[PDB]
């Protein structure tokens, strides 16, 4: 009876709630990890390698000159060089030279520069991280305890991941998604297997998405445009592929990539909570009955939603 | 594969080789050119398989340079100060030898707050040696 | 045969309590005995290997994580209870003064071993140098945990 899986879910996330303002961020490290730092000095191309080279997608910056943390290197840094390069052709020296440094310099230059880079100590509760993190799209933040210095970094996917790999009451979300005003819906831009990469990849920027869906003349979805796929279009310095088209460009893609995931408006949190214990999801596509792109569900949705509800 | 009333899936138009099949069959040229992406040894301090007074003097050497300064001896340890002043501490080891770097403290955990100026200047000595050598 | 005796404790309740981890391959329990003393209260005295090991607690068949104890996640994300068990600018001439090395050579013809070496270490660990680039690192503790900071540094 809907009723009764109404309360079951209720509670259920009040107690997550209750789990997350009792731990701290610190509570939830591992007992021995590992930090990597880059040095702003590094060359932006050359911190490309070392991120795929630890399979890693950010990394706090370190200014040398003035010994402090100097922010995350992200994806939305490599994407706005790509804009830079783009409408700024005959200048490859100004980008094949650029460092971490003047990366600030670039994005603060031509477009709207992002000049925000949140942080939280360790020892706050670790709802209050998830908090900060819901603001910054990056959906990760930064532990830093003062003299600076970098604890860690903290992912939303981690922490869905923790909670449903350590929370029980994740089994009891039943309530179907859809009944959850959580989708996110119209306002999401998508493209075409023609499309030409940089207005695709023109489209992350200012709809400030981490994704962009690929659909057909009608709207089924055929597969989707992530931002992370930025990395490899460009990894040693590339510049040539900008000309192809997302179709021509995703199939710079590894052959160790997993697959975008789908789902539709009855599916329950539950069985989403489940699948991002098993894999790597950062989003799930929700799809109709014949595969008719309807809307999007991000681990930002998700997070938001077991933290102050629908 | 296990799966019950789920309705969550794996978008199969997004396996690589599926979509790269597809391109292929829309006869792209450049689509026929593009190829899949594809891709450490952590070891202590520094090795050396050379004569143990080149290498103690070559650190010297590329220390005095750097601003470094260290203590009288009366030895195969250094007991340096650079510049707040931070101490550390290089000692050689026993052919075949490794020189191992140790932070130390300040003058004019705290180790933990000191963790990227040491390695810092630590990476600014090795730089020093690289070039001299 | 020199494993250190350890206390592992419980205060939150039940009538039966065990514990598995890491020193049990998460595969097999070994109950807790009621505090003889206070109540609501379980021990047990093992003899653990040096070093850090993660564990749980079976409460009265329900999986459970002491809130009155170090947590940590592991690789894969599980949360869990841990402990960690226990035990001048003036270069020297000899390095310089090619004179006073052949007299080196003579009276050493006529540097200490490097010891078989976590909480013994906050030194300098390299790698490789691969591209352009200089790989460095160092292990610092943090509270009771430990962070393996990774510098990279264009050469």
């Amino acid at each position: 009876s809907q009723e009764k899986v109404s309360i079951e879910q209720q509670l259920a996330v009040e107690s997550i709630r209750k789990f997350l303002n009792s731990k701290t961020s610190y509570d939830v490290l591992p007992v021995s990890y590992r930090l990597i730092v880059l040095d702003t000095s590094l060359l932006v191309k050359k911190s490309l390698n070392v991120l795929l080279q630890n399979s890693i997608v950010s990394a706090p910056l370190w200014d040398s000159k003035t010994s402090r943390f100097a922010g995350l290197l992200t994806t939305t840094d490599f994407i706005n060089v790509i804009q830079y390069y783009f409408s700024n052709p005959d200048k490859f020296e100004l980008v094949d030279k650029l460092q971490l440094d003047g990366l600030k310099d670039i994005e603060r230059a031509l477009g709207v520069d992002q000049l925000d880079t949140a942080s939280i100590h360790p020892s706050r509760p670790l709802f209050e991280a998830c908090l900060k993190m819901l603001e910054s799209r990056s959906g990760r933040i930064p532990l830093i305890d003062q003299r600076e210095i970098v604890v860690s970094v903290l992912t939303q996917y981690r922490i869905l991941k923790f909670v449903a790999l350590n929370c029980r009451e994740t089994h009891f979300l039943k309530i179907p998604i859809g009944d959850l005003n959580i989708i996110t819906q119209d306002n999401m831009k998508s493209c075409q297997m023609t499309t030409p990469v940089i207005d695709v990849i023109q489209m992350l920027t200012q709809g400030r998405v981490s994704s962009v869906p690929i659909i057909d003349e009608n709207g089924y979805l055929i597969n989707v445009y992530e931002a992370y796929d930025v990395l490899g279009l460009i990894k040693g310095g590339i510049y040539n592929d900008l000309s192809l088209s997302v179709g021509e460009a995703l199939m710079r893609r590894s052959d160790d990539f997993e697959g975008v995931y789908t789902c539709t408006k009855n599916d329950k949190l539950s069985t989403i909570m489940d699948n991002i214990r098993k894999a790597r999801v950062h989003r799930f596509f929700v799809v109709d009955d014949v595969g008719r792109l309807v809307g999007v569900l991000t681990l930002s949705d998700i997070l938001k939603y077991i933290l102050l509800g629908s | 594969y296990k799966e019950e009333d789920s309705t969550v899936s794996i978008l199969p138009t997004s396996l690589p080789q599926i979509h790269r099949a597809n391109m292929l069959a829309q006869g792209s040229p450049a689509a026929s050119k593009i190829s899949p992406l594809v891709t450490t040894r952590w070891h202590f301090g520094i090795r050396s398989r050379s004569y143990p007074l080149d290498v103690m003097g070559e650190i010297y050497i590329a220390l005095k340079n750097l601003g470094a300064e260290w203590a009288k001896p009366s030895l195969w340890t250094i007991k340096l100060r650079w510049k707040d002043l931070m101490k550390m501490v290089i000692q050689l080891f026993q052919n075949n030898y490794l020189v191992d770097f140790k932070f130390d403290g300040w003058e004019s955990e705290m180790s933990t707050f000191s963790a990227y100026p040491f390695l810092h200047l630590t990476t600014k000595l090795i730089m020093e040696l690289a070039v001299n050598s | 045969s020199l494993m250190v005796p350890v206390e592992i404790r419980w205060q939150q309740g039940g009538s039966k309590v065990y514990v598995t981890g890491s020193f049990t391959k998460w595969r097999k329990m070994i109950g807790l005995i009621p505090d003889s003393d206070n109540n609501g209260s379980f021990h047990v005295k093992l003899r653990l290997l040096p070093g850090t090991h993660r564990f749980r607690f079976i409460v009265d068949n329900e999986l459970r994580v002491s809130d009155f104890l170090p947590t940590a996640t592991d690789q894969m994300g599980n949360f869990v209870n841990y402990i960690e068990v226990r035990q001048t600018t003036d270069i020297p001439a000899v390095f310089t003064d090619p004179s006073v090395m052949e007299r080196y050579y003579y009276t050493l013809d006529r540097p200490p071993q490097l010891p078989p070496q976590h909480v013994v270490l906050n030194h300098l660990v390299t790698s490789s140098i691969k591209h352009n680039t200089l790989c460095v690192a160092s292990i610092v503790r943090y509270k009771q945990k430990y962070v393996t900071q990774i510098l990279y540094t264009p050469i």
